């Protein structure tokens, strides 16, 4: 069992009001089966896109969900990730400087 | 400098196993195998794959077909090995292809399992010999030194691997051997100390491989377009820093300061 | 062009 590592990001560099595309990039985590849900202001997304499951040269995999967004100035972003590695589910939220 | 792989994972269901087959060309995904899939077979991943015929596909579907029967009887061999029953949640894995010079000519060629997530053989460099992870895998290995299987692998290692390789490499010059140069900025964030975070960024870069120097440094992420991105960060008082970003489509490596 | 394997694990 293998600790998901996760990173939270826009496709293009983010202007209030402009549609983007939002990352939630999942990776190093054992055993494949996982749960990802994207939230807008702590209320999921109904569309997401999920990429097809691969993995790294370490054996572990990883995978790319996405959705459309358009940010503003009050909106939050998140990525919730349930895995049999943690006890409780993780939530890391989007950061536009990062 | 070239490669391609095929990546393969049999993962087991309680109470038959999902089989996923995936090949690339040089870190480029081109081919995808799914047995959950409503027709079963192998899928251009790359427009440039599109080229091949029917037969081809085929083909490829079948052999896919073949490796998932062969995942299933050695899931089957791995739990007689380390005594567990049937059936559990299990995960066998393969990584197997060639790395290519930039003459054309076989480097290195691959072959290595992994059960439950950790390493279970491999094939060595001299395509001859096996190193077992384990205990369970020194049976298999010792299998696999009276039957010779080392041979067969080496044969599709020196032969059809490097000149199937050199078919797709010339199929898709236009998107394997294209650059998109990383377009290079840097951010400044104001921190506790009297101390700033100076932030490099590296974005809609392809390949992948990339290297940022000027010490907190995340991993290559996808943009989601074919392009990837990075970033590298330092803690800097009141700026005589500058950040260095070296990659393939730069004529001339950048540098840039805040 | 896929690889099939030989002898099982």
């Amino acid at each position: 069992q293998k600790t998901p590592q996760i990173q939270v990001y826009s496709r293009h560099p983010p202007e209030n009001g402009k549609p983007n595309i939002l990352n939630c990039y999942v990776t190093q985590f054992h055993p494949p089966h996982i749960e990802i849900q994207m939230l807008k202001n702590g209320k999921k997304i109904p569309k997401v896109e999920m990429s097809d499951m691969s993995f790294s040269k370490d054996w572990s995999f990883y995978i790319l969900a996405h959705t459309e967004f358009t940010p503003t100035e009050t909106d939050t972003y998140a990525c919730r990730v349930k895995h049999d590695s943690m006890a409780e589910p993780k939530t890391v939220y989007w950061d536009r400087d990062m | 400098p070239h490669s391609m792989r095929y990546f393969e994972t049999a993962v087991s269901r309680p109470g038959e196993p999902r089989y996923i087959s995936v090949g690339y060309v040089d870190n480029k995904e081109f081919v995808r195998f799914d047995s959950d899939a409503e027709n079963p077979r192998y899928e251009p991943r790359a427009p440039w794959m599109e080229q091949e015929g029917p037969e081809y596909w085929e083909r490829e579907t079948q052999k896919a077909k073949g490796q998932e029967q062969w995942f299933r009887v050695s899931l089957r061999n791995l739990l007689g090995y380390y005594n567990q029953s049937a059936g559990g949640s299990h995960t066998l894995q393969q990584m197997s292809g060639c790395d290519l010079g930039s003459d054309w000519r076989l480097l290195r060629g691959y072959l290595q399992f992994a059960y439950e997530g950790r390493d279970y053989i491999a094939l060595n460099e001299d395509l001859k010999t096996w190193t077992a992870a384990d205990m369970a895998a020194q049976i298999t290995r010792r299998k696999w030194e009276q039957s010779g299987a080392a041979e067969h692998y080496k044969a599709y290692l020196e032969g059809e691997c490097v000149e199937w390789l050199h078919r797709y490499l010339k199929n898709g010059n236009a998107t394997l051997l294209r650059t998109d140069s990383p377009k290079a900025h840097v951010t400044h964030h104001p921190r506790s100390k009297g101390e700033v975070t100076l932030r490099c960024w590296a974005l809609g870069f392809y390949p992948a491989d990339i290297t940022l120097t000027w010490m907190e440094l995340v991993e290559t992420r996808p943009a989601g377009d074919g392009t990837f991105q990075k970033w590298a960060s330092v803690v800097v008082p009141l700026q005589n820093y500058t950040c260095r970003v070296y990659h393939e489509g730069l004529p001339e490596p950048l540098t840039l300061r805040w | 062009a896929s690889l099939s394997n030989g002898p099982h694990l």
